[PDB]
Order: structure tokens, then sequence, then C-alpha cells
């Protein structure tokens, strides 16, 4: 079924494939009515236009609400196994087999357009209903079908005898492709063919004369190979339209990025293009520039990269130099080149203003925080703070955003998140923006939904409820990650939970080999501190303290300095209390602890408070006090059993005073 | 297919990385185990891959094509490429730079330059330089900044020629002068110049200042070694640089003391060991492969006998080299350092020989009991220590069968037979261990291992018979020992103190038995150095609580050093900084650490103005009704579409009506 | 509430919009040829024009709408805090019977099996509530590129010479939406009061 | 190479376009075409606050007037009035008496620059 | 693109509280005549992106009569000194 590939403005095999079955349909004579899935199946990959940025936007409408089944490629063989399917599928299969049997000539093709401008296609439905006396369907223009065929006559009006002649040059070629095939073999003899054949082929005119030499035309340009063939212009296997070929490819990178689709046949004919194509359909480069990225190239994805946005910024006459750089700079993100990217993206910004166009500058600041939301550590170095971009996104209009509001109100829940706030603003914010996101469609928004979810799930497992974290988590996607933050970064986070998983099961051997590609791996700023933390949790089980309380307190003092993450800090802390009094010396610890109790009195966290109490009743039982121990923890009891991952260890000092 | 590559980066000691080429010229893999990281692609042959330095500190992989280099930034930085003169047959990597060579020939006429076929670049921008070379193919260089030798065989003549190149900066960058020459066997027979130089193998070794060049040809089983060691006196010459003469004492070439020289299958260096340990495989069959370890410049060697079959090809080097064992963990290594410094290195190198077959037997041995951590080297210690102090039982003795296994091997064998290293070494490894256990001592983050070394070093005693003052010391109530009592900070330390009843006494440190400079005794118990001088420095009766601000700043001590002491030490000082919280305001130097930030800021600002940097705003940690859903969400739509200049006014002027009148 | 006052309203307008004037098996053939083919038989026009007409069409643009972004609202603003707060309290009704549990340390004991079933149901309850927000959000995207459509159908048949604005080249996929549409609304299950949500469970 | 100085100049990354100038410098044939990159080399190092490297580099671009019998061009027109008003800096009049007079023919703003510095200078000689 | 009043809620919120040059493009520009095709009506410019098909079609469209109109203006016969572009003039005004 493979082929050379060709763009092509005329009517291609694939064409008048559905228009075989349009015919068939109306004419109303063999009762034979094709089944809408078909149809939608076939005419709506042919429909113009779907658009797709190459990033900045991720599904945001391509998206269907119902899923639909693939496009279908421009071969014989799989446009049957669409019909061959149903029990009484062989009768529609063998009509379109007829039909393309029937047609043995240009006049023959000349004969089916003629048929349905002058009786099918009908004007408007004014006319509709005085066309009673036809014993075929009519159809209207503005219908589904008749939007298309109107095209399709357009395209057949369009051009010349060249344009027929390959007409029919590559139909014979993409017919006889499919004679020597294993389906053909199984249809060698049905009667029915013959049946349906002879349906169309009568009233022919001649029978005695012309038809001797009939054959001898189309025998001759056919390649009896009994001599040498008469030579011609090598010819395409396969003819698609653009918006054919846009369907596919969108339908192709969507199903990569996350019914059977063929892969396989897909990218070899994508790799045939006359380069002439690829200058009308620029999409092809970046269908290598997200394959690129998954193997991790860095100069063959700069080059796909830098072709797509020399060919599309020409056709389209809105600038769009000022997307170009961004997208760079996004690129330069995913590799964590971090710094380059901010040169990048900074000249971005300039740009923007010579257009003097206000929509574009919304669409920069929100990919300012985006950035800094991965890579935290760069606020200090951009030209604008991250709270600025809040007081301007909550107050930037009242009409005309959308999903500016839901964006904008989720980057101040990080902050306040970061900034240790009060619990009761920070459930307030988070309320705004899981209300406004909820509000329009979540699912073609896949990005923020997910964004929700991970809040959510990190806001509440931080108050120590994981009954409500659990419910959340099952709605979090795997695997999907986000743009913008390199391609493995899914597999890199489910490695740190089997490593965390693989401590609690004493599984020392695998988590060292790990920490060794820790320190030679390119990591986001998020992964970072996981790792970094883990790291300390292994020195601590091992025994060596010495190392890791010099170790833990650099991490803190750069995590109070580098980036303000006052929850990081308060986690990093605890560790250096479990080192201290875990080596029969918690008194040194005794100061620090009661800072951060009465610190975290004001704000209301009931998880802080109650590890800071065990920690606070595990220094008083190692000092000889366990009296007083025991009835401060009895009179706490109730309220310290409400959190599941602190009874292992609240369970445990229960039997040690027994 | 991908194909390893051996050396690609002067790292002055190794890096953490792989390289894979594909089965042709036109991949190049940075992956690190099997992470497929930055991925280059190149329709010309790729003739080798980098990751070397350019004298400007970076950190930068470079792939070099036939006439064209690519140098990718990777720490910071996009990319950067350069051109070349002509075609270029190899590079070859050397500190700060590439050395790069002219293809030969082509075609099949064979003919070539020699004028000048060599190029050095230090880094991408900058002009090339040409070397230069006083009284002919590069087959090696010293990629290492530490080693200083260069290996040169000129086809024809089939001899080599040793030089001493020494890097110059800022046209002639490299400077080579001929010290020696070695003449190839006749039975060596050489033939795609790469394919000619896959034959013949080189490896560059190094300790202290003697080197070592190991030339190894597997099909006619050639094995030699040429040492040289580098005199700072010798080298410094002039005659030496410029006449090229060298003394014959100097210059030797040996053998490998091997069961079998003549059946080695090949040799790599040991990346985990920077030392001059050097794998040596060996096989016996066609289906197991024994691999042994070798010292050049000491001729102690280690049998080890580990059997290895599909370990041997190439790309399976990092699991060879992870397949013999090392101390990965934090507290062996100081003990392996401290026998280091205070045993002779043909001692050394045969102790971590023993230390690892022991490591080996025990994990045979321990089969996965409850988890497996310091105590398994801390056993494989004290067992190896104690087998060389125990008299070997008998061979009907239970104990002799459990660990049978090290008792036959020869270095065993030999490390008793020597009378001498077992008379007077000993004693100073237990010193040295107990000097130690007193440094664990005043770290109080370590007291279980602490604890741990007591047992062994009991053991230790009850091996040697000392004096019961050393073993009661341990309790809470034949060589000669030179020591008659144990060195202890504490006691010290009570005797440089006001009101002491004991009288004065030293610490008689081992700064004095090491025979080496106190820069060597500081990077292992810093902190007894630490706290000896500042209880020097502040029991001086001349001393004021306002110069310790500067004595601790002089001795390195931070805010965790302060934090972390057995009481004693640690009880008196944080009252001397609390004195100083109180009558410090002057900002006088130093103030980090304290913990009051307001001086530590002001003196920032100071130092800024002398200068002419980080002005750190501090955030308002602002602060109550909650309300209902409803108006929280009304709120923000409603928003959605001089005043503290007042308040100070109503706080500049005050206590009357005057302004409210004027105005 | 919204059974009462929103599901059913909505429900019984498209019933009696559509099963006591034309049918549903007959109705649901029929727009798919309308929609493929622009076939509009004698009687078929007689119900875009006197059963729908204008006046209705607009209250079901308003019936529907209010159907679908009201009871986002609801299951958003009530359900999801409301089932935060319910396992909120079981938890720390769970705490507080195993506290006394120890330290009364009295002889006899009460089981703990009535609780957990409800912490388990309670988590059953919000991981469904989340399903049909979701599901709802859904159905307002294929709400609207019906009656977008069917407002250019509408006017047609009562004009005979409306100009189209809207154009099917906008979207690609548009047949499958508009088509899905149809069987939600028009089908055995749709007929059920439960087609919008599943009341009864 | 010039060109690839500008846009790295352009884009803020003076510590490459330092080595990327004199790399052009270099590959010219002729002293003359090296001008107008001296002139622009000495301002990077400006902004690069080291004023004392930067004066070598002043030198060369004159000196390059003199050695072609007094081209008198547009860009040493610049150096001239820049290299005098740093030599009032230093203390040297009488050195900075004779720039002003050499540079005595280049545009209307250029002279009247010069002039006012030569009368400066003149006085404190 | 719910524009914030899309929103039911938000929606009803406002109201209690109440109380393009075009550049041708490289496929553009044509062989015969250096004049470029400049595009008649926004449709024809699809998101910014000249349609090709599109374009092409309104060029036989212009053409195709082209061929009829050949006669009119400029060409004349020989024994007669008028066109036929005013003979369908004169005719008009003979029935008019």
């Amino acid at each position: 079924k493979y082929g050379p590939l060709g763009i092509t403005n005329f009517i291609t095999p694939y064409d008048l494939c559905i228009l075989i079955l349009i015919h068939a349909h109306c004419s109303q004579d063999n009762g034979i009515s094709v089944p809408t899935a078909v149809f939608l199946r076939l005419i709506s990959p042919t429909r113009p236009s779907l658009e797709w940025n190459p990033l900045l936007k991720d599904n945001s409408n391509l998206r269907s609400s119902s899923i639909v089944p693939p496009p279908v490629l421009p071969i014989l063989d799989n446009i049957i196994r669409i019909l061959l399917d149903d029990k009484d599928g062989n009768k529609i299969a063998l009509t379109l087999m007829g039909y393309l049997e029937a047609i043995n000539g240009l006049d023959s093709i000349n004969r089916l357009m003629m048929d349905l401008e002058k009786n099918c296609l009908v004007n408007n439905y004014r006319s509709m209903k005085m066309r009673t006396t036809s014993t075929r369907r009519q159809m209207t223009r503005a219908s589904f079908l008749g939007t298309f065929l109107s095209t399709c006559i357009r395209k057949y009006q369009i051009g010349d005898f060249e344009m027929r002649e390959t007409i029919w040059i590559n139909l014979q070629n993409f017919k006889t492709v499919f004679k020597h095939t294993p389906l053909w073999l199984r249809f060698k003899d049905n009667v029915h063919i013959q049946k349906v054949k002879n349906c169309l082929l009568a009233n022919d005119e001649i029978s005695v004369e012309d038809q001797q030499m009939v054959e001898f035309f189309q025998h001759f340009n056919n390649g009896n190979d009994a001599d040498s063939k008469t030579m011609n212009e090598e010819n395409y296997g396969t003819l698609i339209s653009i918006q054919h070929l846009q369907s596919i490819v969108n339908r192709q990178i969507v199903n990569w990025l996350d019914y059977e689709e063929q892969s396989g046949l897909v990218f070899d004919l994508l790799d045939t293009l006359s380069l002439n194509d690829a200058t009308k359909f620029p999409l092809i480069f970046i269908l290598k520039y997200l394959e690129a990225i998954k193997e991790n190239s860095y100069q063959t994805a700069l080059d796909s990269l830098h072709n797509y946005f020399d060919y599309k910024s020409t056709g389209n006459s809105q600038n769009y130099f000022h997307i170009s750089l961004l997208s760079l700079a996004t690129f330069h993100s995913s590799f964590n080149e971090c710094d380059a990217a901010i040169n990048s993206f900074e000249e971005a910004t300039r740009i923007a203003r010579e257009n003097k166009d206000m929509e574009t500058l919304n669409l920069i600041m929100i990919w300012i925080i985006n950035f800094i939301e991965v890579h935290p550590e760069y606020a200090n170095r951009f030209y604008i703070t991250v709270e600025q971009i809040i007081k301007y996104l909550k107050n930037s209009s009242d009409v005309e955003d959308a999903n500016i509001f839901s964006n904008a109100y989720k980057f101040e829940t990080l902050l306040s998140m970061v900034k240790e706030s009060k619990t009761a603003e920070v459930s307030s914010s988070l309320l705004k923006f899981m209300a406004i996101t909820l509000q329009n469609v979540p699912s073609q928004n896949f990005d923020l939904f997910q964004s929700l979810v991970s809040y959510e799930v990190k806001f509440w497992k931080e108050l120590g409820y994981e009954s409500i974290s659990d419910v959340y988590e099952k709605f979090l996607s795997k695997t999907s990650s986000s743009s913008l933050r390199n391609y493995d970064s899914s597999i890199i986070n489910q490695d740190i939970k089997v490593a965390f998983k693989a401590l609690e099961e004493d599984d020392f051997l695998k988590v060292k080999q790990y920490l060794l590609k820790s320190e030679s791996l390119e990591l986001d700023y998020d992964q970072k501190i996981n790792l970094k933390y883990l790291r300390v949790k292994y020195l601590v089980k091992i025994g060596d303290y010495d190392l890791s309380m010099r170790l833990i307190n650099q991490y803190v003092k750069e995590c109070c300095e580098e980036v303000a993450d006052s929850n990081w800090r308060f986690k990093f802390e605890i560790e250096s209390i479990n080192v201290l009094l875990l080596s029969d010396v918690g008194i040194r610890s005794l100061p620090k602890i009661i800072k951060l109790i009465d610190e975290y009195k004001e704000i209301g966290n009931p998880l802080r408070c109650v590890i800071l109490l065990l920690k606070l009743c595990e220094v008083l039982i190692q000092v000889g006090k366990s009296m007083e121990a025991e009835c401060l923890i009895s009179c706490n009891l109730s309220t310290i059993l409400e959190f599941p991952f602190v009874r292992k260890k609240t369970d445990e000092l229960l039997e040690s005073l027994s | 297919e991908w194909q390893l590559q051996i050396n690609i980066t002067n790292k002055i000691g190794g890096i953490n990385g792989d390289i894979w080429l594909s089965r042709d010229g036109r991949s190049v893999k940075w992956c690190i185990e099997d992470q497929c990281l930055r991925q280059f692609t190149y329709n010309q042959k790729i003739i080798k891959a980098g990751y070397i330095d350019f004298e400007k500190t970076p950190d930068c992989f470079v792939v070099v094509l036939s006439d064209i280099a690519h140098v990718y930034m990777l720490k910071n930085g996009g990319s950067t490429t350069v051109c070349f003169p002509f075609q270029i047959g190899n590079a070859f990597w050397y500190a700060n730079g590439v050395i790069l060579e002219r293809e030969t020939s082509a075609s099949k006429p064979i003919e070539f330059d020699l004028k000048h076929k060599y190029i050095t670049l230090t880094d991408p921008m900058a002009p090339f330089g040409l070397i230069s070379i006083t009284n002919f193919q590069l087959v090696l260089f010293p990629s290492d900044k530490d080693k200083c030798i260069a290996v040169f065989l000129d086809r024809n003549s089939k001899v080599l020629r040793f030089y001493y190149s020494r890097i110059l900066s800022s046209s002639k960058d490299i400077v080579l002068t001929e010290i020696s020459s070695l003449k190839l066997p006749d039975d060596i027979i050489f033939t795609r110049l790469s394919s000619i130089l896959s034959k013949l193998k080189f490896l560059s070794l190094r300790f202290e200042r003697r080197e070592g060049l190991l030339i190894f040809h597997e099909p006619t089983h050639f094995c030699k070694i040429w040492l040289i060691d580098l005199l700072p006196d010798v080298l410094d010459s002039i005659p030496f640089k410029i006449y090229g003469n060298s003394p014959q004492n100097m210059i030797r070439l040996e053998n490998l003391k091997l069961k079998e020289p003549s059946r080695i299958q090949a040799m790599y260096i040991h990346e985990l060991l920077e030392s001059c340990l050097i794998l040596v495989s060996e096989g016996q069959n066609k289906e197991e492969y024994k691999a042994c370890l070798y010292d050049p410049f000491v001729k102690i060697t280690s049998p080890s006998k580990n059997i290895s079959e599909e370990l041997t090809k190439q790309n399976s080097l990092p699991s060879l080299q992870k397949l013999f064992p090392y101390p990965e963990t934090s507290f062996t290594k100081l003990c392996f350092e401290a026998v280091k410094y205070i045993t002779s290195p043909a001692f050394n190198i045969s102790f971590i020989f023993l230390w690892q077959s022991a490591y080996s037997i025990l994990l045979s041995r321990a089969n996965d009991d409850v988890v497996g951590g310091l105590k398994m080297e801390h056993d494989a210690f004290s067992l190896v220590l104690s087998l060389l102090i125990l008299p070997i039982p008998s061979s009907s003795a239970q104990e002799y069968q459990e660990y049978k296994e090290i008792y036959e091997r020869d270095l065993f064998q030999h490390l008793k037979q020597d009378s001498e290293i077992t008379s007077s070494v000993l004693p100073r490894i237990v010193i040295g261990l107990h000097l130690i256990r007193e440094e664990y001592s005043l770290n109080v983050l370590c007291r279980n291992e602490h604890a741990l070394l007591g047992q062994f070093l009991r053991f230790a005693t009850a091996a040697m018979g000392w004096p019961d003052l050393w073993q009661s010391y341990y309790v809470p109530k034949t060589f000669f020992h030179p020591l008659d009592e144990p060195p202890s900070i504490t006691k010290s330390l009570y005797s440089i103190t006001e009101n002491s009843s004991i009288p004065l006494c030293p610490f008689i440190s081992f700064s004095r038995l090491v025979a080496t400079d106190t820069q060597v005794e500081l990077r292992i118990t810093p902190r007894s150095f630490k706290i000896l001088g500042l209880y020097e420095l502040v029991h001086s009766p001349n001393f004021l609580p306002d110069y310790v601000l500067g004595i601790l700043s002089s001795f390195k001590v931070d805010k965790d050093e302060l934090q972390t002491y057995p009481l004693g030490i640690l009880v008196p000082l944080q009252n001397i900084l609390k004195i100083l919280e109180d009558k410090l305001s002057e900002v006088r130097d130093n103030l980090e650490l304290l913990d009051r930030a307001d001086l530590q800021r002001c003196s920032a600002i100071i130092n800024s103005i002398r200068s002419d940097c980080k002005v750190p705003l501090a955030k308002n940690r602002s602060s109550k009704k909650p309300s209902d859903i409803y108006s929280i969400l009304s709120e923000i739509v409603k928003s959605a579409s001089g005043r503290s200049l007042k308040l100070n006014a109503g706080l500049i002027f005050s206590e009357d009506k005057r302004f409210t009148h004027v105005v | 509430f919204i059974n009462r006052e929103l599901a059913t309203p909505y429900l019984d307008f498209v019933k009696r919009l559509c099963d006591e004037a034309y049918g549903y098996g007959k109705l649901k053939s029929e727009l798919e040829a309308l929609f493929l083919l622009g076939e509009i038989s004698c009687d078929l026009e007689d119900w875009l024009c006197n059963s729908v007409g204008e006046k209705n069409f607009k209250r079901w643009k308003y019936l529907g709408c209010e159907a679908y972004q009201k009871t986002v609202q609801i299951l958003t603003l009530i359900f999801v805090p409301a089932c935060e707060r319910i396992i909120i309290y079981v938890e720390k009704l769970r705490a507080i019977l195993q506290a006394f549990s120890i330290q009364n340390k009295l002889s006899y004991t009460s089981d703990l099996t009535a609780v957990e079933v409800l912490l388990k149901s309670s988590q059953k309850l919000l991981t469904m509530t989340l399903n049909s927000i979701i599901g709802l959000g859904r159905d307002e995207t294929l709400f609207e590129k019906f009656f977008i459509w069917f407002n250019d159908r509408l006017h047609e048949a009562l004009d005979e010479d409306y100009k189209l604005k809207f154009q099917f080249e906008d979207d690609l996929y548009f047949g499958y939406d508009l088509l899905s549409y149809f069987d939600r609304i028009l089908s055995k299950k749709g007929t059920e009061p439960s087609s919008i949500i599943d009341v009864k469970l | 190479w010039q060109v690839l100085g500008e846009c790295y100049s352009k884009t803020g990354n003076k510590v490459e376009a330092i080595k990327c100038y004199k790399r052009s410098i270099k590959a010219s044939q002729t002293v003359d075409q090296n001008t107008s990159i001296y002139y622009r080399l000495a301002q990077l190092y400006e902004e690069l606050e080291d004023l004392q490297e930067c004066k070598k580099f002043m030198m060369k671009c004159v000196d390059v007037e003199e050695l072609l019998e007094g081209i008198v061009t547009d860009e040493t027109v610049k150096a001239r009035l820049w290299l005098a008003i740093f030599e009032i800096k230093a203390g040297n009049y009488q050195l900075a008496y004779d720039y002003a007079m050499g540079v005595s023919s280049g545009t209307s703003q250029e002279i009247e620059e010069a002039r006012m510095l030569a009368r400066e200078c003149r006085r404190h000689m | 693109a719910r524009a914030l009043r899309d929103i039911s809620l938000f929606n009803d919120i406002r109201k209690d509280q109440n109380s393009v040059k075009y550049i041708p493009s490289l496929s553009a520009y044509n062989v015969f005549n250096e004049f470029p095709y400049y595009p008649t009506s926004a449709s024809q410019l699809l998101d910014g992106k000249l349609d090709e098909f599109l374009m092409l079609s309104e060029q036989y469209k212009s053409r195709l009569p082209k061929i009829r109109k050949l006669g009119w203006n400029r060409f004349k016969p020989i024994g007669i000194n008028k066109t036929m572009y005013e003979l369908e003039m004169l005719r008009s005004r003979a029935r008019a």
C-alpha cells in the first residue's frame, strides 16, 4: 500500500471513493443506504482547516468530546476494511467494488460528474419539494454532503485535460495495487460484482465494433509487459489533499503525545514529499520536531524547530516573530538550559511592543510564571516580579479573558503556599481557582485541570489528610507531564516514588545505585529537592551522621536564600531534629522546635503542630522525664490519631510507654 | 549496536558519564547509564567525543568531525562551531585543549606530510597554535594534567620517543623534549591508521612523583612498564630540558611479576581507586577468565581469582569497573587514609587487597541477615587486622576453617612472614585508630561508631598485651609500645585550664610520628586541631572577649561546627558569644558567626559602599473574617473589571493641632 | 432540588415538544437525514414551524442552558466542599472513639467497622461526583454545538431568505458532536429522568 | 566575523563579543579596515568597567591615522575626542593638547568639542 | 474562549453589581504578470494563511469570461467601423 507521496489540488483517487458511495446512496435503486457512521469517518477528515500551534497551547480545541475513529489512509485496502466489518457490509463493499470496475475510462468518470450535478445536487430546499418526480434522492448545498460535493465539483471544473489524464492514470495505479493483495483474492469472484457492474455498463451503444479497439487503447496504455511499456513520467502512488493530510498528522501527533492507527504507513508516506509540499504544508517539519525530542536529540530538534518557524511565519500575514522566540525559549527550557532561554525570551518582549498589540502580551505574561513555576530559582532574574503579574491579571478585564483568570489565581495559590501564608487565605485562594476552572469546560483545558489536581493533592497532603488526597490522586494523570519541562520528567518522577518505597522496604542497594544517577543527571528544581531530600533520609538510615548533619543545614540555608520555599524549609528541618535526638542528644533541638511550635500554632496547620508534638514527646522521653510526656500525650492522644502516616510513629511510642 | 569509548575527558581523576558510537561514525550519545541525553547525528565520519575543559573553566562536550568541530555548552550557554585549515586524521585531548593530527594518506598512492601536522587550540574562538619539538605519529598523549609524559612512534623506524611535555599558555603552546627511546620487538608487526593504533595499547599511571607507562600488545604477549621519577631539581635543570641528557639510574624498564605474563587478555585502569592499581584480566579456558590486581611501582600483586566471562567486552566496562569493591561509606575512608598516611605504600596497597578479599568473603558468608551497612566494612576492617595480629591457628581449628580462604593467599602469608612490619607498624595503626576514636569523641553526632572502635581497639590491646592503663582506659572502672600513656584531648584540655588540679600535659599528637607537614594532619582530624588552637588562645592571661570573634573567624568555625560538641567545650563559648550579644554594637567585621541580622545587613551595606551584594528586602508578613463561598467569588469578579506618607505625617508631627489649623 | 427544578422541567419540555408531537424513533432518523442530506418532509416542516417555532426555541435554549450551567455550579459549590467536610468529620469521628478505646481501657469495645464503611462510601461519592462534573462539561460542549446548527435549520424553514452566518467549516469533527447529542437526548436511556445525571445512583 | 560581534553586542553577551572582534582583526588583509572595529571594541571594554585596558586599543586606532599620512576619518574623530577627554582627568594637559588640534578637521560638533578642550588644556599648560 | 461572560455564575454577578494589513506571500507572486494576487475578502485568508486552492479557483473564474469578453472594445471587423460593444448598446435602446 506504500508509495511516493504528493500533494494534489485535484481529484484524488480517494475523493472518487466517497463519490462512488454517495452515488449508490442517492440513487436508491438498489435500496442500499450507507450507514451514517461510514460517511462521518470519510468526509469529515476532508473538511477544511483545524490549525495547530507548535506549543503555547495544548489541545485547546483539537480534542473531540466524543472519541472519533482515526482518519483513513488513501488505500483501497484500508477503505474496504471499514465497510467489510459488517455482516451485510459485503453488500456495501461490493457496491464500491463493482463501481470501481465499471469505471474503465475517463469518459465514464465524466458520466459520474454529470449525473450528480444535473440531478442529485440541488441549489436549495425550496426546489426540493417541487422535485417529487425524482426517482433519486436529492441533496441541498448547505448539507454535510452537499458542501463536500460542491467543493469536489468545483475541484473538477478547475483543471484542464492535463488534470483529468493524471486522474485516470493514478486510479488504475491505485486500483491495481489492491489487485496484488490477499484481500482481493478472497473477493476474486463474488457474482454480485457482475450484477452491479452490468447495472451501469448498460446502454453502451456499441458491443460489436468499438469494444474490440476500446480494449486496445487501454491495454496498450496499460503495462501488459508483452513488450517494453510506453515510457511515461514517474507517477505518484497516492494523492492526498492538504486538508486530508492535516487531519492524519494532527491525529498522529495527538495520539503520540499521550479502531487501530497505522504509525508505520503514515510515517513512510510523509518521508517521500517532494520538498514543495512541505513549504505549502509546514507542519511536516514539526512532526519530526516532536519525534526529535523523544530520543533527546539536540541538534536535530533545533533545525526542525527553526524550519517550522520559517515557513509558518511567511504564510500567515500576521506577525508571528513574537511567537517564535518564546517557543525556542520553551525548547531551551525543555533541555534544562534555563539561562539560555532567558536571553531568548527577553527579546520576545521587545518585539511585542513594536507590534503594539495588547492580546499578545497576555500570552507573554502567562508564559512568564509558567517558566518560573518549573524553575522558581530564577524569579529574581526577571524584569518583573511574580507579585506584579498577579496584581495585573486579577484586574485585567471583565470580558475576552475566559482562561486568563483561571490561570491568574493558580499562580497566586502557588506563591501563597510557598510563602506559608495563613491556611484561611490559601483555602480561599484555591477556592477561587477551583470554581473558575470547573465553571467552564475542564476536559478541553486538560493542562490546568491536571494542575488543579496536583495542587489540591499537595495542599491536602500538607494538611495531613490522606483520605482526601487519595480521592484526588486517582484523577492525576501519569506520563502526561506538561510542556516546557523536558520529556523524560514523567519517568524520573515515577522513579522517585519507587525509591521512596524502597527506603521504607529497606532496599538500600536499590537506592544507593539510584543516588549515583542523581549527581550527573539534569533535573528540574522540583525533582532536585526530592532527590536532595531523598539523599538526607538515606544517610540517616545508614547511621553516619556527621556528613548528613553538615549536609542538611547547607540545604535548608540555600532553601531559604535561593528559593523562599517555606514548605521545604519545614520538611528539611525535622530530619535535623531526627538526626540530633537519634544520637541521644536532642536537647540542642529544644530551642529550635519551640520556635516552630508557636509559629505554626498561629498558622493553624494541624499536621505541623502534631509532628512537632511527637518530636517534643520523644525529646522528653530520652531525658528521663517520661512521666510528664505520658501525661502530655494522654491529653492530646485524641487529636493525633486523625493523621494516618504518623500513627506508625504514634503507635510505636505507645508500646514503649506501655 | 553501540560501542563504548575508553577515555574521553581530562578531569584530574575521572567523570561519571558514557559515550556511545553507532555502527558507523555518524552518531554520538551522551547516555549516563540508560537515559539518552544529548544526541548528535552527522553525515561525515565522527572522530572522537570530548567533555574536556577549555582553560576558561567551562564544562563542554566537544565532537570533532573530519574538518569541523562542534562545541556544545552543557553546564551553561549555547553551542559553538569552528573550522580548521585542513583535514584532520585524529584528535587527542590534553589538559585545556585538543591535539589534532592531519590526515596522512588517502586514495592507492601513499603520500604524507611531516613538517607540521599538529594543531593546539585552547578555546574555540582563539586562533590555533603550533607545537614545539626540540632534539612520528603521536600514539598517546598525557591527557590528564597531573601526568606529563608523551609517547611518539615513527612508523618505519619502529622505535618510541618519550618526552616531557609541559603546557605553555598566554604561537607555541606545547614543547616536547626527548629523554629516552624503546625498540619494539621484531615479532610485533603492524599493518586505517586507527586499526594500526588499535592493536597497540598504552596506559597512564601515577603515584606521588613516580610515573609508569604500560605498553601492551595482545597478539605477541609483550608487556613492559617504563618508569620515571619526577625529581624537582632534575626536571627544572636547564641542561636537562634542551640537551635531553638524563641520568641512567632514573630510567628503568621492567616486566610484570605475574605467574603467566604471556597469557594476559586485557587490562584497564581502576577508575574508583585513584592510585597505581591496574585491572588485569587473565584466561585459562574459553569460558572462564580470572581477574587479578597488580601495582606497577611497588611489586605487590593481588591474588583475587575473580571469574568473569561475559564481562571481558569493552561495552561492559562500567560493570567490570563496579565488580571490585571499595568502601563507599563515610567512616572507613578516614581509617584507610590514616593507614595510608602512617604505613608504607606496599603495606598500604596489600591492605586494600586483603580488605577487599575479606569484604568479598563476608558478603558471601552473610546471607542478608537484616540490612547490611557500615557494620559490613567495620567487620571487614576488624577481622583483617585481627588476623594480621592474631597468630595463625592450627589447620584443625574451627576458626581456621571459617577463615581458611584468607590464610592461603600469598599476600597474607607475606604480610605475616615479614617480622619487621608486624613488629613496629601495628602499634602505629593502633595508636592512629585510637586518635581517630578520640577525634570522634569530640563530634557528638557520631557516638555510635565511636563506641564500635572501642571494642576492636580493646581486642588490639588484648592481642598486644599493652599496659593495663591502656586497657582500663576503655573499662568504666612482640612489639614495643612507644607511648606509655594514652594521648587524650580531654585530659590535655583540662590540663590547659584555670584552676586545673592536674599538672601541665601535652597532647603529643601524631604530627611528629607521621613525618609529614601539618597540612596532611589537618584534613584528617580538623576538630581536634580546631579545639586545641582555640583553647590555646582563649586561656591566655591577656585574653579579652572581643578577640574571640577574630579567633573563630581565623579558625573557620561556623554555626554548625559550634552546635556539634559533646557538652564541655561547647558550654563556655556560647555564653562568651552571649556576652557579645549585649555590648557589641559598632560593626567590627565577621558578623556571620553571630545570629543578628541587622548588624550583618549594615555590614553588607557598608562593604558594598567600600567596594564601590544582595539587598534582600524583608517581605512584610501581614496577617480576619473567613466569610462565605459566594462573597469571595463576587469580590474577585468585582475586582476583575500618599496614604502611608499621610500616616507618617500623623507621626512626624504630633502633640498639637497646628497642622490641621494651618491647612 | 436539581431533580425537581432543573432536571425534570427540562426533560418534560423536551418530551412534550418531541414525543407528543412527532415521536422519538421517527424524529432521530429524519434529523440525521436532515443533517447529511437536508431532506425535510412535509410533516417535519410542520414540526419546525408549528410545534417548535420561534417561541419555544428560545425557551428550549433557556431551559437547556440552565439545565447544564446551573447543574455544574451545584456540583462544585455544594457537593465538593460538603464531600470534603463529611470525610473530615468522619476521620475525626474515627480518631476520638479509638482514643477512648485506649485511654479508658474499658473491657467492652465498640467495633469500628461502621465508621470505615462510611469512610469508604464517602470517598466513593466524591470520586463519583467528579466523574459527573467532567461529564457535564462534555455535555455543555455537545449542547452548544447542536443548537447553533439547529438555529440555522429553524430560521431557514420560516424565512426562505435566511443568510447562513455559521459555517460548518469552522470545526473538523463538527459532525460527530452533532450526532452524539441526538443519541443522548433521543434514546430509551434518554427517555428516563436520569438522562442528565444518574440521580438514582 | 564583524557582523557576529554586533549580534553578540546587541544581546548582552559582552564577554563573547570581545573575542569575536579580535578574530575579525586578524582576518583583515589591510590595517585601515580595522579603524571601525577598534573604536567599537574600545567601547565594549568601557562597558566592562576597566578604563585602563581600553587605552591600548585607543592608541592603535589613533596611530593608524598617522601611519596613513593623515587619513582623518570619522571613526578616528570620536577616538581623539574621547582620548583627550580622559587625558584631562589624568592631569596631563600637554599630552591632551595635540590630540584636539589633530582632530580639528572633523564635523561641525567635532571641531567645537576639541576647540573648547584645546582652550581648557592651554590654560593649564 | 468563554470570555468570563459565557459562565452563568460570573455573568449573573455582573448584572447585580451594575445596579489588518496584508502582505504577499511567495506563492502569491505569479509568473506571468508581475502584479501580485490580492485577495478579495477575508474569507480567502485562512487564519492569515492564503488558501492556494481558493486563490487559484478565483483565478480560473476570472480568466473564464475573459475568452468570451475577447471581442469587446478594440476589435474591429473590415467593412464595419463600429465595434460590437455598442452594437448591443443601440440594440438595448432599440427595444427600450
